[PDB]
DNA sequence: ACACACTCTCCAATTCTCTAATCACTTAC
DNA sequence: GTAAGTGATTAGAGAATTGGAGAGTGTGT
DNA sequence: TTTTTTTTT
């Protein structure tokens, strides 16, 4: 009701922030949470550090803060720049597009609805390819109210220079004097208490600490977050994962989407414990801690439960009670998960796996792994995902393509991915491109997309026939794809 | 296939594109005749058109090098060229230049590997007919009509495309404006609610319009039939081409449309309403002095004048060239040549008034059948801006400016009279004894200070009127009487007469030898004058050129002959003279160095201005 | 008379449960 | 190791619950 | 409302 504010500037949250840590009561805060024998403030004092950095993300405090006001003055005079050269030329291009006088014609050729009618149109068209049928005329359908899509908003900003100063100061004393203390204290009582919003608060503080450490790769400070390296925390994060997406595809409602909300805390706090124990194997100067590191990461690649968590997740997916958020969180986790395997196959560390029957021992085969992916049921939210190209980010368009590609190229199978809904996306990424010279184009941030797409059509129209334009309107099975083949 | 047909006419597009695309790289033929409008172009300033390359291919350079956005298309050049083609633009105009556009352009792009900023557009002109003889076969069909302007209205914004915002989500989306109509989105596809967008008027597009009236030429009409008007629509860049007092000729588009019974309701009437869509205005007209400042005169026609002018008959020969048809009466002829020419202009360029008169007033007064209202008529047809009025055919307000009523917006509404449409043109009053008092009175501030004031119910403002008054009368009794004096025979007040430049007295000199003359002159009408093409560019260069100032010699001369003046006019029965008369001096003498091409004015220029006043009115 | 709002009815989509057929694993030679 | 039989899994059909569109009718200008 | 014109008293 106050206003509307830009997201470039600094909160209201942010002011009581300033206040807070103005006042130097957080000292006080650390300084009690450090005590091994006040443990009943100890996790209400998580939560309160937690929503103090609810609006933040790791990103914003990682970069050292420094700026020089000619360069600002240069840069911001170069992006109105850009903003008065679009506003001439969509105005010119829109001014030209009209057209003087009327009249009625008749596309000889095409037929119509009523019998022994040619096609009518009522405006000066340039070419018959122009016409559309009047597409423009009619309603959408949409879906029920109960299965539409929906995103949950966090208000994010990128704040100023003196309140990312001081959120980065009180950060690094938090690592510094409190974490491995507070974690070893709330662990035992999170998951016991009848209220339910700290174990959500202790996922958020899991996945913000220590994607910090390995941003702003402070390796001096891997020393205090040791409460969360060992095998045991893969272990009990991923017990409380599994419950929580269970409750959430069998329970109904509002209760279904509180459940699934706990859900995505605890995948996005696994996919940090990955990427942080592969930072430490690779950077680390002490060979024991590299050990440490790689026993844990072998763990992972060798037992079953982790190897088959993202299609087991990606079967129960379902908009009416998880969010879009959710799934671009698992394609990540799934992107990251498939390069450490992959590299553990490569090195040869990966020969044979223990199966449940009794346990037996079997070869493993990468392209027996990467098979799996390739069901329907999978890539039905890959397509899904890759209608949003113009506004995801770079990360998680390089996800999703490196995702199809595999299949288009390692597995050599492209007659999975010949299907008209893809096909509407790269009618979609070569008009987004018909704007732009040569040199932009190949400047362009989308021209991964645009030249996998060119590879997987030039491929398809190799050898193009009618019935195989019939058949690419279907999801096709193992049976159809052996069929269509020989 | 698939291929685009004309709707029940069997007509293909590209094929008539591929004929008219010949015409325009290959048609070089009338190129030896060009006219008097078209024969320059410019890179700046002013250039002049090569005779011998494609034509078409010539103008294009203009629209490269001046940037202009249209060309003229003369539709003898494409009759000589194609028939089969011309019929085709004249029978389907609105359906077929949308794409001999698109030729146009190609060519343009091909040729100079270049953008602009808006399309070049087509102005097809010179396909004639009159106003009563349209009929409902002619409806979407090309025409051409002529007549004068009147009226002209304010600018209405016309849309092409509007802009919808959704209500509940701020997400917002364009929609073209196409067969009159637009099309509203119903569902949001962002948000996914339903009968909910608004639509933001100032953040959408719009055009310029502007409608005109034109009024019916008098003199081809049959028997009985009272002059009528038509409704004229431009559209974009012909907007306010036109000014109210101009003759012009018009091509364009005759359609038809459809009125409803009530405003409220969807029903019709079954009468319908006509109008033209304009395409191309021409004002150019060779019969008379030219109206366009005279910028496009070749250099070689300047030194034809600049050698005219060293004739010592300079005088006699452009005078007698004028009105031919007229016997004698050289004196007079003089006058009216002066009237022509006018004096120097002097005006504050800060404010755009005029600071002093310099257009030249002439009453002529004498016997009946001695041809005054033919003079009037040869000074009405030859100037491009000029208006007849006679006798008590005229009012006060009619003369001036009227105040009327709105027909919607029931707004009182000023609106022009005869003098503000003679503006820099000449204003002919026949039967000027004969006006109401009331009619007669309000010239004062026009032939004085050139100027207009107003003040009715919420309309007070100043008008221009700049003007030369030429005007005709006879005496008290109609015959000139002898034994009464000049201020006798005459009857206006001194007001009045004191406002005239020139006063001619014309009184019958009864003789045989006279008679016989203008006997054989009018009957051989039942049987070195200056070409009227000369007389045009003299005029028109001699004013856009020469501006007189005064030699001391010359200024000391003038206050000695109005000393004279002062004292000739005190006598019994004769005019009076005036400060007025000096300043009536000096426009003289600087009329008669403007026809030699003089830029100072001589004794001898301020003699024969005195002579011809004074020869005037000793009568 | 015409436009706008409200209410009722029907039909289609989804999910659970039961039945039948086909594939894979276990047992016997 | 190979062949045959039995068990388990998967696919289809039927029934019930939930929701939204469309058409009809009534009221107000 | 105020303005402009043509017949009548
Ligand atoms: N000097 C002349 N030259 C040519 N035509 C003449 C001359 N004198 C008389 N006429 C003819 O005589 C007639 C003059 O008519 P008009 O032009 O009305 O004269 P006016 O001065 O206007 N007489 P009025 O209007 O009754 O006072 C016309 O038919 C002329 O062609
Ligand atoms: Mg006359
Ligand atoms: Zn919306």
């Amino acid at each position: 009701s106050e206003g509307r504010r830009t997201r470039i500037e600094d909160s209201s949250h942010d002011r009581v922030i300033i206040a807070f840590l103005e006042s130097g009561i957080d000292k006080t805060l650390m300084h009690i949470a450090n005590q091994p024998r006040e443990k009943e403030f100890h996790v209400t004092i998580l939560d309160i550090f937690a929503l103090i950095l609810k609006e933040q993300t790791a990103e914003d405090l990682a970069t050292k803060s420094e700026e020089v006001s000619t360069a600002e003055q240069k840069k911001t005079e170069e992006e109105f720049r850009k903003i008065i050269e679009n506003h001439v030329v969509k105005e010119t291009q829109k001014r030209k597009s009209f057209s003087r006088f009327g009249g009625s014609y008749t596309i000889k050729g095409l037929k119509g609805i009523s019998a022994n009618s040619s096609q009518v149109v009522f405006k000066p068209i340039q070419n018959v390819e122009k016409h559309n049928f009047l597409d423009d005329r009619k309603a959408k359908k949409r879906a029920p109210r109960n299965r539409r899509p929906f995103e949950i908003d966090t208000n994010s900003h990128f704040a100023s220079s003196e309140v990312r100063g001081m959120l980065r100061d009180m950060v690094i004393r938090i690592i510094e004097t409190c974490f491995n203390r507070l974690m070893k204290s709330s662990k035992t009582t999170v998951f016991v208490q009848v209220q339910k919003t700290s174990q959500i608060n202790y996922f958020f503080l899991i996945k913000f600490v220590l994607r910090f450490v390995r941003l702003s790769r402070q390796d001096h400070l891997l020393e205090r977050i040791s409460e969360c390296i060992g095998v045991e925390a893969f272990h009990e994060n991923n017990v409380q994962l599994t419950e929580y997406v269970e409750n959430a595809t069998t329970l109904k409602g509002v209760e279904a989407k509180s459940h699934g909300l706990k859900a995505q805390y605890a995948l996005g706090a696994y996919n940090e414990l990955v990427l942080l124990h592969r930072y430490i194997y690779e950077h680390a100067k002490e060979e024991n801690e590299r050990k440490f590191a790689k026993r844990a990461l072998e763990h992972i690649v060798n037992v079953e439960e982790y190897r088959e968590l993202p299609i087991f997740i990606i079967k129960k997916f379902s908009s009416s009670v998880l969010s879009n958020n959710f799934l671009r969180e698992l394609v990540l986790t799934t992107h990251h998960y498939m390069k450490l395997v992959e590299r553990f196959v490569k090195t040869g560390a990966l020969k044979k796996v223990t199966k449940k029957v009794k346990v037996e021992e079997i070869d493993f085969q990468f392209d027996s792994y990467v098979c799996k992916f390739s069901n329907v049921d999978v890539l039905k939210w890959y397509v899904f995902l890759l209608n949003d190209f113009s506004k995801n980010s770079t990360e998680l368009n390089q996800a999703l393509v490196k995702m199809l590609h595999r299949i288009a190229f390692d597995l050599k199978l492209p007659i999975k991915l010949y299907q008209v809904s893809l096909f509407q996306v790269f009618s979609k990424v070569n008009e987004h491109f018909t704007h732009l010279s040569k040199d932009l184009r190949k400047s362009s941030r989308l021209y991964e997309l645009y030249q996998f797409g060119f590879h997987l059509l030039k491929k398809f129209f190799s050898k193009f026939t009618g019935d195989l334009a019939i058949e690419a309107l279907f999801w096709k099975g193992p049976r159809e794809c052996f069929e269509i083949e020989n | 296939q698939p291929r685009l047909y004309v709707w029940g006419t069997r007509i293909c597009v590209a094929d008539v594109q591929r004929s008219f695309r010949d015409f325009l790289t290959t048609f070089k033929i009338s190129q030896l005749a060009e006219d008097e409008n078209m024969m320059t172009g410019h890179d700046e300033a002013l250039h002049e058109i090569d005779v011998n390359h494609p034509y078409y291919m010539e103008r294009l350079l203009e629209c490269n090098d001046a940037e202009v956005t249209h060309i003229n298309l003369n539709l003898k050049h494409l009759n000589a060229f194609s028939e089969a083609l011309y019929r085709k633009v004249i029978a389907y105009p609105a359906d077929v230049i949308p794409y001999l556009d698109i030729v146009v352009n190609e060519v343009f792009a091909e040729r100079f590997n270049r953008t602009l900023a808006q399309s070049i557009e087509l102005r097809p002109f010179n396909a004639t007919r009159n106003m009563r003889g349209l009929n409902p076969n002619d409806v979407d069909q090309l025409i051409t009509i002529s007549g004068m302007v009147t009226r002209t209205s304010s600018l209405i914004p016309e849309m092409r495309s509007g802009y919808f915002q959704c209500a509940v989500c701020a997400f917002g989306i364009e929609s073209e404006v196409d067969k009159g109509r637009i099309e509203e989105p119903v569902v949001c596809t962002n948000c996914s609610n339903t009968h909910c967008f608004q639509l933001v008027h100032n953040r959408s597009v719009f055009l310029d319009k502007q409608v005109v009236k034109l009024q019916e030429s008098p003199d081809d009409m049959p028997s009985g039939e009272t002059p009528h008007t038509v409704s004229v629509y431009a559209h974009g860049s012909l907007v306010e081409s036109v000014q109210p007092g101009d003759r012009i000729t018009v091509t364009g588009i005759f359609r038809a449309t459809g009125m409803k019974v009530n405003p409220k309701q969807r029903a019709l009437a079954s009468v319908y309403r006509t109008s033209i869509d304009a395409l191309h205005f021409r004002k150019m007209d060779t019969s008379r002095l030219h109206q366009d400042n005279g910028e496009t005169i070749t250099e070689e026609r300047i030194q034809q004048i600049i050698e005219l002018s060293k004739r010592p008959d300079i005088m006699d020969a452009l005078a007698q060239s004028i009105a031919p048809s007229i016997y004698e009466h050289d004196d007079v002829k003089r006058g009216l040549l002066c009237l022509l020419f006018g004096g120097t202009r002097k005006d504050d360029e800060t404010t755009n008034k005029t600071k002093l008169r310099s257009e030249i007033n002439i009453l002529l007064c004498g016997d009946p059948g001695t041809s005054k209202s033919q003079m009037l008529q040869y000074v009405y047809r030859l100037l491009p801006r000029s208006q007849y009025t006679s006798g008590k055919g005229s009012s006060a307000v009619g003369l001036t400016a009227s105040v009327s009523r709105d027909a919607d917006t029931k707004q009182l509404v000023l609106q022009t009279g005869a003098l503000v449409l003679a503006d820099n043109g000449v204003c002919c009053i026949d039967e000027f004894d004969k006006m109401n008092e009331s009619a007669r009175s309000v010239l004062h501030e026009v032939m004085e200070q050139q100027t207009l004031s107003i003040a009715k119910a919420g309309i007070i403002c100043q008008l221009n009127a700049r003007a030369s008054v030429l005007a005709a009368a006879n005496p008290v009794d109609s015959k000139w009487n002898r034994n009464k004096t000049i201020v006798e025979n005459i009857t206006l007040p001194h007001t009045l007469l004191s406002r005239f430049d020139l006063i001619f007295l014309i009184v019958d000199a009864q003789d045989e030898m006279q008679d016989r003359r203008l006997g054989n002159h009018l009957v051989s009408l039942y049987f070195e004058h200056v070409d009227m093409n000369l007389l045009r560019d003299y005029i028109a260069y001699a004013k856009a050129n020469i501006h007189p100032k005064l030699s001391e010699e010359a200024s000391q001369f003038i206050i000695e002959k109005y000393l004279f003046m002062r004292k000739a006019g005190a006598q019994h029965g004769q005019i009076t003279a005036y400060p007025r008369q000096l300043e009536s001096l000096i426009r003289l003498s600087e009329a008669h160095a403007k026809i030699r091409l003089s830029q100072e004015v001589s004794v001898d220029d301020v003699e024969k201005a005195f002579t011809l006043w004074r020869e005037a009115l000793k009568q």
